[PDB]
């Protein structure tokens, strides 16, 4: 609606030049300009409009900023806690070395080359 | 030179009345000329980057309670 | 084809298997809150048993 | 020895044992909103 | 449904809006003319109808 009010505003200004070259008539002419300055303010009040949401909108970002930092926390604190607790799934005779030294020498000739 | 502020609105609304206390040809008109056209490229780079200014503010204020609830349990956890 | 093919005893020590089923909910947790997405709509969740 | 150090300590730093936990969650939404 | 532009700015996280979702709907249509009508949760088909 940026450019139909502009727009608007240089029509105004064009048909004024004209009234003027033709003839002065008060009531055309100081018509024109309230006209034009009706459409002045509803430009000014549009373009206020938009500075303010953008400015709010920054305002926005920061914010966004502080919640995802924040997000971030917890993750750490919450990372931190599950790291010292380090989870591990559950686990699925003596010997006598006589028996065992015997054992491993009559293997020995078989396990070797 | 470009950016949309309120501040070069003044500036048009400034040039306007110069030109209306000033009046074949303007030197005053042909500036004033300048700034429309001016104005004009500056809203046809113009970008419509719309999302509602009510629903702005709203989602400022909930983001808002969220920080603050934050904020909250994090120094609950703290202590 | 050992790994694959080769068989645990048939004992399971039931206090195991809560030790188990502790640790995997846990372990639901664990991942659930370091997990990157989660929909809006599942942000509510109960770690069962 | 170590791991079990730490999680002693870590343990103490974070110590808010509790139990009916919902009175605390309502309690800490009316201190948030104080 | 398209997500909100508010929606995905909002949407963070646990929270998320990247979920593809989509609704249930029914339009009537009229010579010349289509109208989108809400469609209650609970509807009877009979109800509608």
């Amino acid at each position: 609606e940026y450019q139909r009010a502009i727009d608007s505003i240089e029509e105004c200004l064009n048909k004024q030049l004209r009234l003027s070259s033709e003839k002065v008539d008060q009531y055309v002419l100081i018509e024109n300009w309230t006209s034009l300055v009706g459409h002045l303010k509803t430009l000014h009040s549009l373009i206020s409009n938009y500075t303010n949401g953008r400015e709010l909108q920054n305002e926005i970002s920061s914010l966004l900023k502080q919640d995802k930092e924040l997000d971030l926390q917890i993750q750490d604190c919450m990372r931190e806690m599950t790291s010292i607790y380090d989870t591990h799934l559950p686990k699925t005779q003596k010997v006598n070395a006589e028996t065992l030294l015997d054992y491993g020498r009559k293997l020995s000739k078989f396990s070797s080359a | 030179a470009e950016l949309l502020s309120q501040q070069d609105f003044s500036i048009l609304q400034s040039r306007l009345l110069e030109f209306l206390a000033s009046q074949t040809a303007s030197k005053e008109l042909t500036l004033l000329r300048q700034g429309i056209r001016q104005l004009k490229e500056k809203v046809s780079k113009m970008e419509p980057e719309e999302m509602t200014v009510k629903e702005k503010k709203s989602i400022i204020e909930i983001l808002k309670a969220r920080i603050a609830l934050k904020k909250a349990f994090l120094k609950m956890a703290l202590s | 084809t050992s790994k694959l093919y080769m068989l645990s005893e048939s004992p399971l020590s039931t206090k195991q298997i809560l030790q188990t089923l502790h640790a995997l909910n846990m372990l639901i947790r664990i991942r659930l809150s370091l997990y990157e997405i989660i929909p809006t709509p599942f942000q509510h969740f109960t770690i069962a048993n | 020895r170590t791991h079990n150090r730490q999680m002693t300590e870590t343990l103490e730093k974070y110590k808010s044992l509790d139990f009916n936990m919902e009175k605390e969650g309502d309690v800490i939404q009316q201190l948030k909103s104080s | 449904q398209p997500i909100s532009a508010f929606e995905r700015t909002l949407s963070s996280k646990r929270s998320s809006c990247e979920y593809d979702h989509f609704l249930l709907l029914v339009e009537w249509h009229h010579d010349g003319i289509v109208e989108h009508v809400p469609l209650d949760d609970h509807m009877d088909a009979q109800h509608l109808l």
